[PDB]
């Protein structure tokens, strides 16, 4: 229930420009942000097979997904590959997803006020949004 | 699973996150 708002998040962070779907080049930007260096990715992920990654997809692939995983999570973390994960490595993955994720709440926080982008408020409107 | 475990490695620290704040 509660899990499937969890991976609509992590749908999100791929999804920057927000259109439902995630590209080849929205998800290769996230692993080259995880220190990663993609196409098979996509479309094993892909039932209807238009190229790209609906939320649907994506829902089946993380639930059927729910060991081996969290394996696979800490090489991504470790950047060297020396059995450990230091704490400049730790901080920097951490801070690299952290900081795209603020990114993808301020784009909702913006969405939610009804700006959504090349909009404006003036200081009344402002007031309302910044109080309450 | 190293394609499945790459999309799960960003869902596990953004679960950190969460698990964090609520503290
Ligand atoms: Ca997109
Ligand atoms: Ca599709
Ligand atoms: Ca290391």
């Amino acid at each position: 229930e509660e899990q499937i708002a969890e991976f609509k998040e992590a749908f999100s962070l791929f999804d920057k420009d927000g259109d439902g779907t995630i590209t080849t080049k929205e998800l290769g930007t996230v692993m080259r942000s995880l220190g990663q260096n993609l196409q098979d990715m996509i479309n094993e992920v892909d039932a209807d097979g238009n190229g790209t990654i609906d939320f649907p997809e994506f829902l089946t692939m993380m639930a059927r997904k729910m060991e081996e995983e969290i394996r696979e999570a800490f090489r991504v973390f470790d950047k060297d590959g020396n059995g450990y994960i230091s704490a400049a490595e730790l901080r920097h993955v951490m801070t690299n997803l952290g900081e795209k994720l603020t990114d993808e709440e301020v784009d909702e926080m913006i969405r939610e006020a009804g700006i959504d982008g090349d909009g404006q408020v003036n200081y009344e409107e402002f007031v309302q949004m910044m109080t309450a | 699973e190293v394609t499945v475990g790459k999309f799960y490695a960003t869902f596990l620290i953004q679960e950190y996150f969460r698990k964090f704040k609520k503290r």
